[PDB]
């Protein structure tokens, strides 16, 4: 969900670097906008270089938690279903 | 809607088909529009599956095809305006990038101009400081 | 990032005839025709010629990630179904 920043954070850093070329042309070795924009652009872009790394850790835990409650989550599949068999009576009716 | 392709080619078997309407050889255009046509009617078949499989009845009137088309050239518009607009500042900031690095990286070299005039303004002036001691020192005799 | 869209703007043709036709004959088929109908539909753009994302998410491609937490969070299933037909009740556009 937080990858929700990193992509407008990276959004905005862009249309600044070339708000601040703009301006440049004359003074380029010797100006901050040019200097410090860039500079802040490589710092925060090494975030999927950097943060990933606990990344692989979720997209992997998600998939052995899941596979550790699977089988007991489809009991209940099994389970319910045997009920909306039990239809077949009239008087055994159960909803989801 | 601009549904063609210059760099398509349209291969054999759409080929075969667009004879046995679709100019002698078949172009993108025709390869959209075309396509529409095989995917409404496998709904027919599909429909035909079910109520055979399973024991379920729906219908794939023309109203469907309309629905299908109007949402086909819908999200065509959508989809590649935001694309476009994407690809607008990604090409116009570009252009920054590999011109700003030709003024600097020239700039660079312009800079190793002075650099390397100054080795002979200050190494053949530092030999000054050379025949300086040699003559001062030698003439102290 | 650039090139990754040279890739992305020419699926787009592809991607959207599959994306429709999901909204307009699917919703009323289940898991397995809805999966079956896909693969005749993808089989057919490549018989023909057509570029498009071998993996395509109609969900994730029709809907930006942030709506999606919210319909579940407007009580609705987690699981890949509902979150189709939430893609339809959407963009849908005959009355659902």
């Amino acid at each position: 969900k937080i990858q929700g920043e990193f992509q407008v954070k990276l959004r905005i850093l862009e249309k600044s670097l070339l708000n601040a070329l703009s301006q440049a042309s004359g003074n380029i070795l010797d100006d901050d906008s040019v200097i410090s924009t860039l500079e802040t652009l490589k710092k925060e872009t090494t975030e999927i270089a950097l943060k990933v790394e606990e990344t692989e850790t979720v997209m992997q835990e998600i998939s052995e938690v899941s596979a550790l409650y699977n089988p007991m989550a489809l009991s209940c599949s099994r389970v319910y279903f045997a009920m909306e068999e039990l239809s077949q009576f009239h008087l055994y009716q159960f909803s989801l | 809607l601009d549904l063609e392709n210059p760099q398509y080619i349209a291969p054999p078997v759409f080929i075969q088909e667009a004879e046995i309407l679709m100019a002698i050889p078949p172009s993108h255009r025709d390869a959209v529009v075309s396509s529409l046509v095989y995917i409404h009617q496998t709904i027919g078949e599909a429909n035909i599956r079910l109520l055979k499989r399973q024991g379920r009845q729906n219908y794939v009137t023309p109203r469907h095809y309309l629905d299908f088309i109007n949402q086909v050239v819908l999200l065509i518009n959508e989809k590649r305006d935001q694309l476009e607009e994407e690809q607008l500042h990604l090409n116009i900031g570009l252009k920054k990038l590999r011109d700003t690095e030709a003024q600097v990286k020239d700039l660079q070299v312009s800079l190793a101009q002075k650099n390397r005039e100054l080795d002979v303004k200050n190494e053949q002036a530092n030999q000054k400081l050379k025949q300086m001691v040699q003559d001062q020192q030698a003439a102290e005799i | 990032q650039s090139e990754n869209f040279n890739t992305q703007m020419s699926t787009v043709v592809g991607d959207v005839v599959l994306a429709s036709a999901f909204l307009a004959y699917i919703g009323f088929f289940d898991q397995n025709f809805r999966t079956d109908l896909m693969r005749k539909w993808m089989i057919r753009l490549d018989s023909v010629g057509i570029k498009f994302k071998s993996d395509l998410s109609v969900p994730s491609f029709l809907s930006k990630p942030e709506e999606r937490l919210n319909w579940h969070a407007n009580s609705l299933p987690s699981d890949e179904l509902c979150i189709e037909n939430a893609i339809m009740l959407k963009r849908f556009n005959r009355y659902p």
